[PDB]
């Protein structure tokens, strides 16, 4: 397998990295969180929008055409163009 | 234990807050309250 | 040892919930299978307790749907849970098939995994149509109706299998018993898939938002990621009391309120709502056989992603152009489940018809392409 | 499988006489609904003038109308359950409601997404009786 | 002081209020037996008694505050004890009832013995210094006092034999009773009247010592991973005691860790006079990386020589502390440090580690 | 008189109602005028003031709904 | 008996008749815990120039302690009078040794230490536990400075810190062994001549729970340590804490008794042989202390389940010792304190740190008399002050893989 | 999954032709930059699925100085994933030091499996 | 479909009962019934609500149960095996006007008036639909609509032809607390009783769901902060890396 | 050994028993809360079986 038991996890031998922290108990529990869930927030969906908004944007504007073209079939003048179809 | 009875105190607090707000935002509206009128 | 690891029981209950050791770094998003699995036991516990009330009759189906709501104690709480506690399920579901798409959870180490996902997928929409069709309200019915007509295109066994389907020559008391009865049950063999796929999880591990190995920083589960899916849980019960208690049936269709009655179709047939993307597609392809392939199709071909991903780095969070490639994929899925519920009409019959043409080009096409490309783009940048 | 139970009532009955020379009264036959209908004099002989060929379904109307005037359709409207509109379609006979499918007074798959002829309901009739 | 038995019995006052009671079994070390016996009975002496098993004679004496142990030095099996001195007429009765009927049950040779005495066999002899030490022993005194100080699997041995050599030895003549800070009166009448009154004078079938025989001019190497260490080895009689402990303290010795002696100058260098009751050896040991080593070794043999007698008799004072340090309860020392001139012409040698690096015999 | 014909009679006299209040007006006349011809009965399209209806109620409905049960 | 000469210094001795060897030093204080990280090792360096100078016979050696140093001169008894006089002259020229040593060579010999601790398994974890425990302060730094820090000390940094901490009423005379006492503080007194200056403030120190993990995963084991905030020389704790941490005691796997100690822990851990070896302790500075064990697992896979049991055992303090388990740890206590006050090189050394570091040593005598006073609710008292639910420091070398994070080992200060 | 081979393969196919390398390297180097796992700390051969016996294998024929760089490498980045934190620009890894380190052991597992596989169906 | 089709949208009135945290008006729901009974017991049914629903609702138990014995009911027959029947108790479910649907079709020129006990979950545009299909009658039907004979014109219903016509004219109903009866009011009454009759959980179950949102709100919060009390120290740690 | 990143900003201000009592009493809310909302469902259930 590829994901032993803690002993072994699979990594590579390690060495050479110190690792420190603080016990809770002793840290300022919710740091930044005002702070932070706003700017770090809009970092990231500013970072992330475009992948989200193209596609959203592609896919809407598809939609809305089919939408606008199908209220405009049932109308009293869509009437000739929906026969034709 | 000691969750089985703590239990009780939260949940009827919550349950008297509640049943006391609500007859309070609703009371012109209730059964209760408006019987008086059709009797 | 600790009694949480000499004992068998609690040894497995450890291994999976107390020392698990998961990646450090995994989202939010590696909390819907715990809701998933919170969903499981919902749809079951609720759902236990609306067979003590639901008679299985077609004469008695839909009275005994209105005595659970009506008449039982909690009954209109235990049916609204059972009815959105489902669509959350699927809620859910799609979520966990989302993330699993986006990053590459499906890649090599944990293939077989993603395979029982599928299958569970699968399993998983029979019931809830089934258990749909036990309320036998109009949609109910007629959804049956349609659901074994399409069956019924079979080359040379679909003219037999229907009667073994329907119990009879048309959907009647047989069928919504046998439904009753098979939906009581698949739910069990379900926890049963669901069961291998966490042995199928917990043989690799869990992915990471980075796609690379886990290994090297990973956390115990208990106070990590035990908690997370606290915040996750009481979140997903929030949504879904602001559902169950307040407009309970914005998510259902108010026709199913109407007995079921052959002689008369409603306007308009439409399976609950977690189902139209599927829907849609059956419609996109004319023929009938044509149609019901190329839904399961649209199911299975999760199966074939897991190669058709030629790409040498898992998941998309290290990707342009596959994150485009995957968002415009969800935004077209989206598409698909909306015309699953609009009428068949000039517009969108094509429409679907491309839906359905860009969702299978996803797998078959997309992914390898857009794969291969990244891959040789970065190395060509690298260097 | 059909238990026994729902096999009886496979051959179901019906009253021919009392319908009209021009309406439709539709019954629940082999357990199942059933389009029944008695055909009009100009609807009959535009039947017989319309090509079977000139229809992508393989049928003509001969064969479907045992006893002439009166005969026999199954309920759903298309290959796939489509619950039956009236007088609508391709011809103005029925429309496939379910996808809104155009059914014609032949019972064919007409238009739409429809596949295949409404069954003739297999069927034999007694002067104004039916069965079904 | 003695009893019937002829167990000598030796206490005095102590500076801090500590009854470090000990035993000396005089020739019951690792050079009376086959190789490896004495590491292993010492092993077997605090474990079952005739009196007191060891998870209850352990636990009582952790309850009281004493410790115990049982080291084997090439001369004699030292058990020592340390409580308070509340505690002597416990202690006391158990040490003889390790010296007489100590049970040597087969459970224990294979389960808390012979696994223990290989364990400190094998973190010992990781050591390159003490594995250099232990084969110049071997080289310069070929039996007795070479004996390997450790049990070795080289050399099986069963507990038949093991409890053969604590019969046939731990005679009264044989073991002698070394307290600091008890009262010898008291200490008399408790060895008196403990299991110590029933042991035989002598041994009737063993014991029988062998000369010294002291060779000079060998040599050896022992390849070994990690750590290297060159030393260099000289036999030294009893009655030349003085002369090398002014030598070894004029050069540095281990018992005084100090800078700015002339071994402390190069890295990892040092020197100690092991002594024993018929002969000593005089070892000056470098240790470390084999390259290091190598040219460590040599400076500290140009060092040890080329001594200067005004500097000779500097070090005297500091003899006489290091003798001082040394002179515990359990090894009485009684050396005159005088300034005489210590040759070194006559010197073993031997190397371990990278043998392709360390210099040999020839290269001194 | 019940509030809700006079929200409606309010609503349609207002400015956004105006319009489509126009347009089915004069539907309806043209209406009238095809019905007028006597082969009315063989036309194939019979016009229909169903969409203006439409969307005239719809524009009045925006109105009348948020204020019409404050005067119930 | 203490003698405070001119200058102000102090002369304190424990002269026994007994005593096998004589030992004299003068203690200055302001050990690593006076430096910074800039000059950290200053101190360290200091002493060993200091000590590095010729003997005359005697055994000239350098103490460099965390909170104190200073040069101790062992000798035998009849010498003892000469190495007072020698250790007076080394440090009433310090400052002229300094100037006019050459530091490369003592540099490299106090990298070469501070290279030792930074090898020896124990003494890394136990020097990280430290520097992580007080971390921001000035306490955290090593004993004898970093390898980086050491090679940046020049001569004048070290003459600024003998300038500023060997001054008369920071340093202290320290003897013990046989002799008169009256004849050495004459001869020191003589021969004593030191600056003026005040005793230097002692650098304030905070415990902050935190762990610190040097993963190394090419040891052999993994060498853990795990410990609260203890009790200082000061606290009246002081010897409370010392029998808390002799409740649990040592073991090792390997030695004989192994089967046979006292402690639970010790019959808990073999079992499965989770452990290859620990020790607990309580090491206690001038003001603040670390009271807690140290391990060394062989088997990789057991890292865990070692630090639940003991961390389990702690919690055993403050509930469920029995007084079977109280009157062992104040006999081994008892026996442990005398055995550190044998010989005259630790004695010296003691009386140094004491009177340093609180002004007044307690005799052995009365440390017994206020262990014996120890009741098991006392140590139960203690054991819910300042080891129930309390925050822990942890450290680990190699193979620490299995070492869970510090949420785990915190929480299991606390269930039950 | 893409073999390093035929990465590599079409790769060069691209780079010899002057036309295709103009075209696509500028945009190979934007597309890396746009990836955004730099400014986690990792270089582009720290992404590469390990989970597949070729890639362990060359893991574990890696030198000691670049497996403890690529295990610290990984485990700042699993730390500001989990932090939802970046590395500021000039903490960033540079296009200069993603330096493909990695690729040659890669190839060199593939080429020896490539071997085994053309060999037993000699 | 074409906006005919589908039926013009109900707009949304503020009913009393829309916001999370408000109740029916009882007040209302007893008006409503009374508008039910007077006009709608003619054709409709509402069979799913019985007389003891009433109770604690729109009605005092003791007037629940003397409109129940108003009413006769099939009884099991005598010993004899003739018919019987009794008057009506509270357990006793509302009489529908028809005894079939056959009847209600022969009664209503083949329409069928639908059971009202689920109309306002068995309808788009829910309790608005229903007012605005009672309201939603022209007084002229848009001109150019053909009706078949027997339908009158309502836009909001699909297909704009419905067979019921209008029913509710001002001052109908005379109310029992004295108020006014105009259309309007009789169609909010209607509308809001039916409301009730196909959501009878309504004000229990928002009730219910105010508790439980309080709860779940509370622990949801408890839940962010301890999971970030207990990742502050995995998000606060800081790594080294020193080769040589 | 080395010097710490400086967490003083990080650092809470308040009682070292303290700050575990308040988190005492809001994980043991948490489980009471959660106990009644238990306990409502399952009497909902219950009440089912009467
Ligand atoms: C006499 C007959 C009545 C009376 C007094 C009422 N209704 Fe209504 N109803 C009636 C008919 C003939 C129909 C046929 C509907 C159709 O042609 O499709 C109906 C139908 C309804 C409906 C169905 C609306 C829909 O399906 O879109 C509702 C809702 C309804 N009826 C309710 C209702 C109410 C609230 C009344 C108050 C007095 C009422 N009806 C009176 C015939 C009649
Ligand atoms: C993942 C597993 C399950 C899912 C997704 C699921 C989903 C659903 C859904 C969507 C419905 C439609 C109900 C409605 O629209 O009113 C339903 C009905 C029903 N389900 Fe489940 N269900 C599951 C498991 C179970 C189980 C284990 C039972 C055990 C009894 C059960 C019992 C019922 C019953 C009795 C109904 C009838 C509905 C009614 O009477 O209101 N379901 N189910
Ligand atoms: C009741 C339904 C399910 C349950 C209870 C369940 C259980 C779980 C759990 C507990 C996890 C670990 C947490 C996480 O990664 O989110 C997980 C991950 C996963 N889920 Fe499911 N699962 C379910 C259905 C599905 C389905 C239908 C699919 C795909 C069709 C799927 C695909 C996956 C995959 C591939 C993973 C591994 C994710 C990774 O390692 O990155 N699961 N599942
Ligand atoms: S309506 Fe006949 S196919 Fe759906």
């Amino acid at each position: 397998t590829y994901m032993g038991w803690w002993g072994s996890l699979g990594s590579p031998k390690q060495k050479y990295i110190t690792q420190y922290t603080i016990s809770p108990y002793a840290a300022k529990p919710l740091k930044g969180a005002a702070y932070n869930a706003v700017f770090n927030t809009f970092r990231r969906t500013k970072n992330q929008f475009l992948y989200v908004a193209i596609p959203f944007v592609v896919v809407w504007s598809i939609w809305t055409r089919a939408r606008d073209y199908n209220e405009y079939l049932y109308t009293k003048e869509g009437r000739e163009e929906l026969e034709r179809v | 234990a000691t969750i089985f009875g703590g239990a009780f105190a939260f949940q009827g607090f919550f349950d008297v807050a509640v049943n006391k707000w609500w007859e309070e935002h609703n009371k012109a509206k209730l059964w209760k309250n408006v019987k008086g009128k059709f009797l | 040892m600790p009694t949480r690891k000499s004992n068998t029981y609690l040894s497995l209950v450890n291994s999976y919930l107390i020392d698990s050791p998961q990646p450090s770094s995994i989202n939010y998003w590696w909390n819907l299978g715990s809701l998933l699995g919170l969903c499981l036991v919902i749809q079951i516990a609720s759902g236990v307790f609306l067979a003590m009330h639901y008679s299985s009759n077609i004469e008695l189906a839909f009275d005994s749907v209105e005595h659970i709501m009506r008449d039982v104690n909690a009954g209109w709480l235990i049916r609204y849970i059972h009815a959105n506690g489902a669509s959350f399920f699927f809620i859910c579901m799609y979520l966990h098939i989302g993330k699993a798409l986006y990053y590459g959870s499906y890649k090599q180490p944990r293939v077989m995994l993603w395979v029982i996902g599928v299958v569970i997928f699968i399993l998983t929409m029979a019931i809830a149509f089934m258990g749909y069709c036990l309320v036998y309200g109009q949609m109910s019915h007629w959804g049956a109706t349609v659901i074994t007509n399409l069956l019924s295109a079979i080359p040379f066994i679909g003219n037999d299998i229907v009667p073994f389907i329907w119990g009879g020559f048309s959907v009647s008391n047989p069928t919504i018993q046998r439904f009753f009865a098979l939906h009581f049950l698949l739910p069990f063999i379900l926890a049963a898939l669901v069961c291998m796929h966490l042995m199928a999880l917990h043989v690799h591990g869990s992915s990471n938002p980075v796609g690379i190995t886990g290994n090297i920083d990973r956390l115990p589960m208990h106070p990590y990621f035990i908690f997370k899916d606290l915040i996750t849980v009481f979140v997903f019960l929030l949504i879904f009391s602001l559902f169950v208690f307040y407009s309970p049936n914005t998510l259902g269709h108010p026709d199913n309120y109407i007995p079921g009655n052959p002689m008369v179709t409603p306007p308009s047939i439409v399976p609950e709502w977690y189902l139209l993307p599927f829907y849609a597609i059956l419609r996109s392809i004319p023929d009938k056989l044509g149609g019901v392939i190329a839904m399961f199709g649209a199911i299975l071909i999760l199966l074939s992603l897991p190669y058709t991903d030629r790409s040498i780095i898992r998941g998309n969070s290290f990707k342009v152009l596959s994150k485009l490639a995957f968002y415009l994929f969800v935004f077209n899925f989206i598409l698909l489940g909306n015309l699953g519920q609009l009428h068949v009409e000039v517009p969108y019959i094509q429409l679907g018809q491309f839906a359905t043409a860009y969702y299978f080009a996803h797998y078959i096409i997309v992914v390898p392409v857009i794969s291969t490309l990244e891959n040789i783009l970065y190395y060509i940048g690298t260097q | 499988a059909a238990s026994a139970d729902v096999l009886a009532m496979a051959k179901v009955e019906v009253k021919l006489g009392a319908i009209p020379e021009g309406k439709n009264v539709i019954i629940k036959w082999q357990g199942k609904p059933v389009f029944i209908r008695h055909r009009t004099a100009d609807e009959i002989e535009e039947a017989n003038q319309v090509d079977i060929k000139t229809l992508r379904d393989p049928q003509n109307d001969a064969d479907r109308v045992k006893k002439p005037e009166w005969l026999i359709m199954l309920g759903i409207c298309t290959h796939l359950g489509c619950v039956p509109i009236g007088e609508a379609g391709d011809f103005g006979g029925w429309f496939c409601p379910c996808h809104g499918s155009h059914y014609d007074i032949s019972g064919r798959i007409r238009k739409g997404p429809a596949p295949l002829n409404l069954e003739i309901p297999e069927y034999d009739f007694t002067d104004d009786e039916t069965l079904l | 002081s003695s009893i019937p038995n002829s167990v000598k019995i030796a206490a005095k006052e102590s500076a801090t209020d500590l009854t470090k009671l000990s035993v000396i079994i005089n020739n019951a070390g690792s050079k009376t037996g086959k190789s490896g016996v004495s590491h292993l009975l010492s092993k077997f002496t605090f474990l079952n008694n005739g009196a007191k098993s060891a998870l209850r004679f352990t636990r009582e004496s952790e309850l009281l505050g004493g410790t115990f142990e049982s080291k084997v030095t090439r001369d004699a099996l030292i058990l020592n004890t340390t409580f308070l001195k509340q505690d002597l007429p416990y202690y006391v009765e158990a040490l003889g009832n390790v010296v007489s009927n100590t049970q040597f049950a087969p459970h224990e040779f294979n389960e808390i013995v012979l696994p223990t005495a290989n364990a400190e066999t094998k973190l010992a002899n990781a050591n390159p210094a003490f594995k250099g030490v232990e084969k110049l022993h071997e080289i310069t005194f070929r039996r007795g006092l070479g004996n390997p100080l450790f049990y070795n699997e080289s050399t099986p041995i069963k507990l038949e034999e093991v409890a053969q050599f604590s019969k046939e030895q731990f005679s009264g003549e044989n073991i002698s009773i070394v307290a600091e800070g008890a009262n010898e009166e008291d200490l008399t009448k408790f060895v008196s009247e403990s299991a110590f009154c029933y042991l035989p004078s002598s041994s009737s079938n063993g014991a029988k010592a062998l000369p010294t025989n002291t060779f000079t001019g060998q040599e050896a190497r022992v390849p070994s991973s990690g750590a290297s260490s060159a030393l260099i080895g000289i036999p030294v009689k009893p009655a030349d005691f003085g002369k090398y402990e002014v030598l070894s303290a004029a050069i540095g010795t281990s018992t005084l860790p100090s800078t700015s002696t002339p071994l402390a100058q190069i890295p990892g260098a040092t020197s100690h006079l092991y002594k024993y009751q018929d002969a000593g050896l005089f070892v000056i040991s470098v240790s470390g990386e084999a390259s290091q080593v190598a040219q460590g070794i040599k400076q500290a043999k140009s060092v040890a020589e080329s001594v200067s007698s005004s500097a000779l008799s500097e070090a005297v004072k500091a003899a006489e502390l290091s003798v001082a340090l040394q002179s515990t309860v359990d090894s009485p020392l009684n050396v005159k440090v005088v300034a005489e001139e210590a040759p070194i012409s006559k010197f073993n040698y031997v190397a371990v580690g990278d043998l392709d690096v360390l210099p040999y015999a020839d290269e001194l | 008189a019940d509030p809700l014909d006079t929200l409606r009679e309010e609503c349609t006299k207002t400015a956004a109602c105006k319009p489509f209040d126009h347009h089915f007006h004069e539907c309806i006349e043209r209406v009238t005028k095809e019905q007028e011809e006597p082969d009315y009965e063989h036309k194939h399209y019979k016009e229909d003031c169903i969409e203006e209806f439409f969307h005239l109620q719809h524009c009045v409905n925006d109105c009348v709904a948020p204020r019409l049960f404050n005067r119930l | 008996k203490y003698t405070t000469l001119s200058n102000g210094v102090t002369v304190a001795t424990e002269t026994n008749p007994a005593a096998k060897t004589s030992s004299v030093g003068l203690f200055f204080g302001a050990g690593s815990r006076s430096e910074h990280s800039h000059s950290n090792g200053i101190s360290a360096l200091t002493t060993n120039v200091l000590a590095s100078q010729s003997a005359k016979g005697s055994l000239l050696t350098a103490k460099n302690d965390r909170e104190f140093n200073g040069i101790i001169a062992q000798t035998t008894n009849d010498n003892i009078t000469e190495a007072g006089k020698l250790i007076a002259s080394i440090a009433s020229n310090a400052v002229d040794i300094v100037e006019k040593t050459d530091l490369t060579k003592h540099k490299q010999y106090l990298s070469a230490q501070a290279s030792a601790v930074e090898a020896d398994p124990k003494s890394k974890v136990l020097s990280h536990l430290y520097s992580s425990a007080f971390q921001g302060y000035s306490l955290a730094l090593p004993t004898l400075g970093t390898t980086e820090s050491v090679e940046n000390l020049e001569n004048q940094d070290s003459l600024r810190h003998l300038a500023k901490h060997l001054v008369n009423n920071n340093t202290v005379i320290a003897a013990s062994g046989n002799f008169d006492h009256d004849k050495l503080a004459d001869a020191i007194e003589a021969n004593l001549k030191i600056a003026e200056g005040v005793k230097p403030e002692i650098k304030p120190a905070s415990f902050l729970g935190s762990e610190v993990r040097m993963r190394d995963d090419t040891l052999p084991k993994a060498y853990i340590s795990i410990a609260v905030h203890g009790e200082g020389l000061n606290s009246p704790n002081y010897y409370l804490a010392k029998v808390a941490a002799a409740i649990y005691g040592d073991f090792y796997l390997h030695s004989t008794i192994a089967k046979f100690t006292s402690p639970k822990l010790a019959s808990i851990v073999q079992e499965y042989n989770i452990v290859e070896s620990y020790n607990h302790y309580s090491k206690s500075f001038s003001d603040t202390g670390i009271w807690g064990y140290y391990a060394e697992i062989a088997d990789k896979f057991t890292v865990d389940d070692f630090t639940h049991f003991s961390l389990k055992e702690w919690n055993r303090l403050s509930i469920s010792i029995s007084e079977a388990e109280v009157a062992r740890a104040k006999a081994q206590v008892k026996t442990a304190l005398a055995k550190e006050l044998a010989n005259s090189f630790a004695v010296t050394s003691d009386i140094a740190e004491k009177v340093l570091l609180v002004g007044h040593r307690q005799s052995l005598r009365e440390a017994f008399e206020k262990i014996d006073a120890i009741k098991v609710n006392d140590v139960k008292e203690w054991g819910k002050s300042k080891v129930w639910d309390r925050d822990i420091v942890i450290s680990g070398t190699g193979l620490i893989e299995d070492l869970l994070d510090y949420n785990r080992n915190r929480n299991e200060m606390a269930m039950m | 999954v893409q073999s390093m081979t035929s990465v590599v393969k079409a790769a060069n196919f691209i780079l010899a032709r002057p036309t295709l390398s103009k075209i696509i390297t500028p945009l190979a180097q934007k597309f890396t930059a746009y990836a955004g796992y730099r400014e986690m700390g990792l270089k582009f051969n720290d992404l590469l699925l390990e989970e597949t016996p070729i890639m362990q294998t060359a893991i574990k024929r890696l030198p000691s100085e670049l497996n403890y760089s690529r295990n610290f490498r990984i485990l700042t980045a699993h730390q500001l994933a989990l932090s939802h934190q970046l590395l500021p620009a000039e903490k960033a890894v540079k296009p200069e030091e993603d330096d493909n380190y990695l690729i040659p052991y890669i190839l060199e597992a593939e080429k020896e499996a490539f071997e085994k596989a053309e060999l037993d169906n000699i | 479909m074409t906006a005919a089709e589908h039926g013009l949208h109900p707009p949304a009135y503020n009913w009393p009962h829309n916001g999370m945290f408000e109740t029916f008006d009882h007040a209302s729901i007893r008006r409503g019934f009374q508008v039910y009974r007077e006009v709608c017991a003619a054709c409709h049914s509402l069979d799913r609500i019985a007389w003891r629903n009433l109770v604690g609702v729109s009605h005092t138990t003791s007037e629940a149960k003397a409109m129940a014995e108003e009413l006769e009911y099939d009884d099991e027959p005598d010993d004899e095996g003739k018919p019987r029947k009794r008057p009506g108790k509270l357990a006793d479910y509302i009489p529908g006007p028809y005894e079939n649907e056959q009847a209600a079709r022969a009664a209503n020129q083949g329409a069928y008036p639908p059971d009202l006990s689920l109309i306002v979950k068995a309808r788009h545009g829910g309790s608005d639909y229903i007012f605005s299909l009672l309201t939603g009658y022209p007084d002229e039907p848009p001109a150019g609509v053909v009706l078949p004979e027997g339908s009158n014109y309502n836009p909001y219903f699909p297909g704009g032809a419905i067979a019921m016509g209008r029913v509710l004219f001002d001052d109908l109903v005379e109310y029992e607390d004295g108020t006014p009866a105009t259309t309007s009011q009789m169609a909010k009454d209607v509308s809001t009783f039916l409301n009730w009759a196909s959501e009878p959980e309504h004000d229990d179950r928002k009730k219910w769901g105010l508790k439980a949102l309080v709860v779940l709100s509370s622990l949801y919060l408890l839940s962010i902060w301890v999971k970030r009390f207990k990742w502050t120290p995995i998000k606060n740690r800081k790594f080294r890396f020193d080769p040589p």
